[PDB]
């Protein structure tokens, strides 16, 4: 699941990767349940890695569903309720107005819930872009992005191995710290767990502190070395990357359809829509495993003698030694001439 | 005192063995080196139960040590203990200087 | 919470919506049957129970 | 001014003379112990509305 | 034998046993004076007078607050709603606090439960000389539906049962536009007759307007030009020779300005 | 009890210490111009901080008397001036007009 | 505050010993200019854990005619109110507070005042001989005429404005 | 017991035991007067009516008022014993004097 | 041991073993780089009584 | 779109319900119990008690 | 007896309980065919008339 | 010394001494509850304010 999610970034406009339905709590969940609290933690760390246009809203409404009976938010119509399943928000028209505008959530009524919303709006990861290929010789098969750009759903910085594991400047480390702190605030006063006869506040606190200060190198990897590997692999793929823009929370720019046209521009014919337009998402959905993604984010590691230059030279040699770009180019020639001859 | 020779720490230790080459260390290298130091200091002194394991499950490059509790109204009390010297680290630095 | 797709359909056909007049006429006829029997009424109440 | 509730500004005063201490002797102990009508070792405090001890 | 209640304590919707009032009037008033001081100290502790001296307070919250404090029903949820902002109704429609003993929104139609204009003592025993209370002495005799527009209210009462008659006021209602819907309780302290409180409210207001007509002086202002109700919707359920219909006719007459040939006393019996 | 409760409620409130005096532990310091003479009668524990002053004069509290009814007042005027609309806005802020007074008797 | 004749009172918070700010001073000056040398009574007392004083007085069309003259509202000196370190219990406001009725001397003075006001026209230069510390004539004649008056005892009205 | 929230229990114990005979205003509708007594294990959950002896009406809940007074005034007081000798040994305590 | 001072009841006790990001000083790292410790234990009221 | 009921309905505020006495059925039971309480009178209703 | 004795489960949340319980009975579309039956009933009545 | 220790410095009762208050509480002031180390200090403080005016 981790590697497939990491690889589906290159195919945003064809396949959209959503978190599995089974990963959500059972029957909506509840904050009075330790199992559902750990469900929420395992789920909130895997969402930022999926190329789903509405991951933030699912992350918000998971806790909004768990929080029923103890906190409330304003609704939109007289049809839906705060306790509707968060996994049913798969299209931009379902985003709550109180989520798109923070100040509709009163802090005197939804303290934890507004804190979670504010965290989502401030510390959710930021998309970025990296250069790859050689557009001056190999051309470039990008359609909706500029000729040499590889969009990424996360930020990336230059690569060095000598950087602190507990660096809260990294977006993924910061996200983990924020989620652990919010769950800590949730469990502090026992305002939401009436029924725990014993006092599990200290135990919850200690385990959340461990999860926070775990010694993982996966966030550092994703920030620094993953984009380099993607950009090294991209120009050699048989089916080159096909992407659609990553909009963070700007709802009105979220892509919702991808069609193909075969008719001219100054004619009116049958509205024979393409066959890819009949998807609820932008592409063929595929579900991932939140548990696997979370455990992979928590437990990473490098070899204790990693030398970056040696490692990546030794890895780049045998895969460029087996390249087929120079045949794919001639194939593209023949395809273009075939299309024009058919017309 | 030893980890600051191969890495970047926040303790003001002098450095003599900089003319010797060394890799750009990371978390794995630091943890490995610390484990070797621990095993050596067990083998000498003849110990068999957990000399330095509490500190090794973190990042040894920035190891500090302190404790605190917090009253209900947010007030906080901490105990940052003084760091007494170590004749073994003094002798190690002397041997490096020689 | 039920879910529905969001994309261009293929023009299904599922005739179900009817008028309040038809609902009321069916209810009147059904009461014309069921009233005075109670041997088809008590099983209904036990099922709901 | 005022700290949290207003205090008299514009002026400032305090006592000036202090009486000298008096040692406590056995005669004083006995006189206090046989509480007479004029000087008992106690003093009644009473409520400000019902005016009762 | 009884007591009439005003602005602060006018939200006593709960049952009479929850409050545990004393028996005699003097003991009652001493009890309530000593308890309202505690309530005042709490309200002042949360709202300083110097910073909050000249700003509107929500009347619904105020009445509900005294009512919840007198019955020990966790009044704290009412405290952060005491100061109004941008409307005295939309604030309660937009609030998300869990308080349904006192009111509950219906999508632009606030529903509050009216309570206890009057109050009964021990020595009140249904006497021919005791003052009539018009069923406004027990917990739930009607419900009030407040909104912003009578169009919205009228559309609300399409999918709501209005068979006990719904009463409007049209002149200068208490806290904005609203309809009244009486429950099916009954007044007993008038032995030959028993009225179901939707006739009781109408009879009370009707007699009050007849009283006000006789005492007009052309130079003495009144707090309201008419007191009658004018039943609005449920008339299809009450036709000829019914007390509700006759009281509607009498209230229309009193509003237009008629007068009773018999003098009505100053304290009814 | 009620007076003590009111005083404690005033003391634990919001605001700041508007005086030059801040408590130490070594010794209770006395201002350079405080009328107290206790340091002249005590051998240990007192210090006169020369470099902190209190500009207020020295005199006991002089309290007037109370009366159960309001008393007439006669205003007196000065030189400074302000805008009439400003004064009207300020009186509108401070007013309490919406109340029904006892009418009285014309004749 | 809409009727040309009626009562009017204000409440300002004075905590203990202090020099009242510019705002409260301007408010009291505005109330004085609105009242126009009618009787003014004050009360000081603690209300809801705060110490506040109120100033009660009535207005009148003569008061309005006086207020129509001044360009800038004068400012009282707050000493007589700042010195008050006492407690003056309130009382319910009454429109016609005088229960014994005016006296014959007052009635004769009011006859004289009405005669003066009826005699004086608009835009006429006048001069009264021995007006008093309170220039009552300022409330009688119209607000668009110079009113230079003389008296052996020094006045108590503003200067300028 | 060493539980810091020991006093709020044995007050809410009797408050639970007498429901329908006397009432007190609680904070909200979750930790009501009928909630268990063991569930009040945090400083955040002590009732306002327990931290203020005034909200327990003396003629509405007289026995609860008396029990609150008794808890506040006659609950046992802590003290200390001064063990040890720091001359030969040191002093391993952190948040108390040696 | 605080008797009934709700303000002084303790809430956490945590140990730190490393600085956080760049802050060199333990007095500034300790507030956000600690792990909480403590375990509850149950007793028998009837045995104690 | 309306369903009549022979008793008063009132929505709930919490999802973790806990007992309380304030409802018309408990008030009815209290009224009945109080009537029999002041009905039990060995003089004039039960001589042999 | 049903009025005098009644207890909820020891630790229940009504949102979860009803979300579990109500779900099976809202996956059976036996209610959409009764509408077609009403259509046919009214059609038959009018055709006879 | 965590409940605060109080000295007097002027003319103590029976010679030099410190005072250390226990953790008992005063209840006859309903809105507030003071732990007697504030109570002793409040009493003496109000007594000195009284003495200043007279
Ligand atoms: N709980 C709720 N009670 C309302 C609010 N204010 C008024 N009451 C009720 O509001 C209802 C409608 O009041 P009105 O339409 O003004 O008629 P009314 O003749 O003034 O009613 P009374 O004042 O009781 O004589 C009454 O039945 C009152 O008991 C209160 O602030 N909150
Ligand atoms: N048992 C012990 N009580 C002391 C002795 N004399 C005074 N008391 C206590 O000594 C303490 C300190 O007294 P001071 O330092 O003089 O303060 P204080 O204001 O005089 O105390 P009070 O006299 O109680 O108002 C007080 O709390 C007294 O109750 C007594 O002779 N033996
Ligand atoms: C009590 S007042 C009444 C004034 C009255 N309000 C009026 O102007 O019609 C009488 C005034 O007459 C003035 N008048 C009397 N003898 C004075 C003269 N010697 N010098 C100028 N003032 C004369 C006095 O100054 C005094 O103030």
């Amino acid at each position: 699941s981790f590697r497939v999610a990491l690889a589906g970034w290159l195919y945003n406009g064809v396949v959209t990767t959503v978190i599995d339905d089974s990963s959500y709590p059972k029957d909506g969940g509840s904050v009075t349940s330790l199992e559902n609290l750990w469900d929420f933690f395992i789920l909130a760390l895997a969402l930022p890695l999926t190329t789903d246009p509405c991951a933030p809203v699912k992350a918000f409404m998971t806790l909004a569903n768990m929080m029923v009976g103890f906190e409330t938010i304003p609704m939109d119509n007289q049809i839906y309720t705060q306790s509707r399943r968060a996994s049913a928000f798969s299209t931009p028209h379902t985003w709550p107005r109180c989520f798109m505008n923070i100040q509709l959530i009163s802090p005197i009524d939804a303290p934890i819930l507004r804190q979670w919303a504010e965290i989502i709006h401030r510390y959710w990861p930021n998309p970025s872009q990296i250069r790859y290929g050689t557009p001056n010789v190999f051309g470039s098969a990008n359609l909706f992005t500029p000729p040499e750009v590889l969009l990424l759903p996360i930020d990336h910085q230059p690569a060095n191995v000598t950087t602190p594991t507990l660096d809260f400047t990294n977006e993924l480390t910061n996200w983990r710290a924020r989620v652990c702190e919010l769950m800590k605030n949730l469990v502090d006063n026992q305002r939401y767990q009436p029924g725990w006869t014993q006092s599990l506040v200290s135990s919850m606190r200690g385990t959340l502190g461990k999860l926070k200060l775990i010694k993982s190198m996966t966030p550092m990897y994703l920030q620094q070395l993953a984009p380099v590997e993607l950009a090294v692999i991209a120009p050699m793929l048989p089916f080159p990357p096909f992407q659609v823009p990553y909009v963070r929370l700007d709802r009105d720019r979220v892509p919702t359809m991808v069609g193909v046209t075969r008719q001219s521009r100054d004619t009116i014919t049958q509205p024979a829509l393409s066959l890819s337009t009949t998807n609820t998402t932008v592409g063929v959905p595929l579900a991932l495993d939140a548990r696997a993604i979370t455990v992979a984010l928590l437990s990473g590691k490098y070899p204790p003698d990693l030398v970056t230059n040696v490692w990546y030279a030794d890895a780049i040699y045998p895969m460029y030694a087996d390249t087929e770009v120079f045949s794919n180019l001639q194939r593209d020639v023949i395809t273009c001439e075939a299309v024009q001859t058919l017309v | 005192t030893l980890v600051a020779q191969i890495s970047e720490t926040q303790y003001p230790v002098d450095r003599y063995l900089d003319w010797i080459p060394s890799l750009r260390a990371s978390a794995a290298t630091a943890a490995t080196f610390a484990e070797w130091v621990n095993t050596s200091m067990k083998t000498a002194f003849d110990l068999s139960d957990m000399l330095l394991e509490p500190l090794l499950s973190g990042d040894p490059r920035m190891t500090q040590l302190a404790i605190q509790y917090q009253q209900y109204n947010g007030r906080t009390f901490n105990v940052i203990p003084e760091m007494p010297g170590s004749v073994i680290a003094d002798c190690v630095q002397l041997t490096a200087e020689v | 919470t039920v879910t529905s797709p969001y994309a261009p359909s293929v023009n299904r056909l599922m005739p179900y919506r009817i008028s309040n007049a038809e609902r009321q006429i069916s209810q009147i006829i059904r009461v014309m049957n069921i009233g005075n029997n109670a041997t088809v009424i008590q099983p209904v109440l036990q099922d709901i129970s | 001014a005022n700290v949290w509730g207003v205090r008299l500004a514009d002026s400032l005063s305090s006592p000036t003379i202090e009486t000298r201490t008096r040692h406590y002797t056995l005669h004083d102990f006995y006189s206090d112990l046989d509480a007479s009508v004029g000087k008992e070792p106690w003093r009644p405090l009473r409520n400000q509305r019902t005016n009762e001890i | 034998v009884a007591v009439q209640l005003f602005r602060p304590l006018q939200g006593l919707v709960f049952d009479t046993q929850l409050y545990g009032f004393p028996g005699t009037f003097s003991q009652w008033e001493q009890f309530m004076k000593e308890k309202l001081r505690v309530l005042k100290y709490e309200v002042l502790r949360i709202y300083p007078i110097s910073t909050y001296n000249h700003d509107r307070v929500n009347v619904f919250v105020a009445n509900a607050l005294v009512g919840a404090f007198l019955s020990n029903q966790a009044f704290y949820d009412l405290l952060p709603l005491l100061i109004v902002n941008d409307t005295m109704i939309s604030d309660l429609l937009g609030t998300g606090a869990a308080l349904s003993q006192f009111f509950q929104s219906h999508g632009e139609v606030l529903e509050v439960a009216a309570g206890r204009k009057y109050l009964q003592m021990n020595n009140y025993s249904n006497d021919d000389d005791d003052p009539p209370l018009f069923a406004k002495d027990l917990s739930d005799y009607a419900k009030a539906f407040y909104s912003d527009t009578y169009e919205v209210l009228d559309r609300f009462f399409w999918t709501h049962d209005s068979s006990a008659g719904v009463l409007v006021h049209y002149d200068k209602p208490t806290n904005g536009n609203h309809y009244i819907l009486g429950t099916l309780t009954q007044m007993v302290s008038a032995p030959p007759h028993i009225i179901n409180a939707t006739d009781a409210l109408l009879l009370e207001s009707c007699l009050e307007q007849f009283a006000a007509n006789v005492r007009a002086r052309s130079a003495q202002p009144v707090t309201r030009l008419d007191q009658c109700y004018h039943l609005r919707w449920g008339a299809q359920y009450v036709g000829e020779d019914s007390l509700t219909y006759r009281l509607g006719v009498l209230s229309l007459l009193a509003t237009n300005g008629y007068q009773l040939a018999r003098p009505i006393p100053k304290q009814l019996t | 009890n009620r007076w003590l409760s009111s005083f404690v409620s005033q003391v634990v409130s919001d605001g700041i210490n508007e005086t030059p005096l801040w408590p130490q532990e070594r010794y209770v310091q006395i201002a350079y111009d405080s009328p107290s003479v206790v340091d002249g009668a005590t051998q240990y524990g007192y210090v006169r901080r020369n470099q902190l002053r209190l500009g207020m004069r020295i005199s006991a509290l002089q309290s007037l008397s109370d009366t159960p009814a309001p008393v007439q007042w006669l205003p007196q005027y000065t030189i400074d001036q302000v805008a009439v609309d400003e004064g009207d806005a300020m009186v509108s802020q401070l007013t309490q007009l919406p109340l029904r007074p006892d009418y009285g008797s014309i004749w | 505050g809409s009727s040309v004749t009626g009562i009017e009172i204000i409440s300002i918070e004075n905590p203990g010993f202090s020099n009242m700010t510019q705002a409260a001073r301007v408010g009291i000056s505005g109330l004085c200019a609105n009242v126009g040398n009618a009787r003014k009574s004050i009360a000081i007392y603690e209300s809801h854990g705060a110490r506040v004083l109120t100033i009660t007085s009535r207005r009148s069309p003569a008061s309005a005619r006086r207020k129509a003259r001044l360009r800038y509202l004068p400012l009282i000196d707050p000493r007589s109110l700042e010195v008050q370190a006492r407690t003056i219990l309130p009382s319910n406001p009454v429109l016609f507070d005088n229960i014994n009725g005016a006296s014959p001397h007052v009635c004769l003075t009011m006859m004289y005042n009405f005669e003066v006001s009826s005699a004086v026209y608009d835009g006429d230069v006048v001069l009264d001989l021995g007006t008093g510390p309170e220039a009552k004539i300022l409330e009688l004649i119209p607000s668009t005429s110079p009113v230079t008056c003389v008296d052996i005892r020094p006045t108590a009205q503003p200067n300028g404005c």
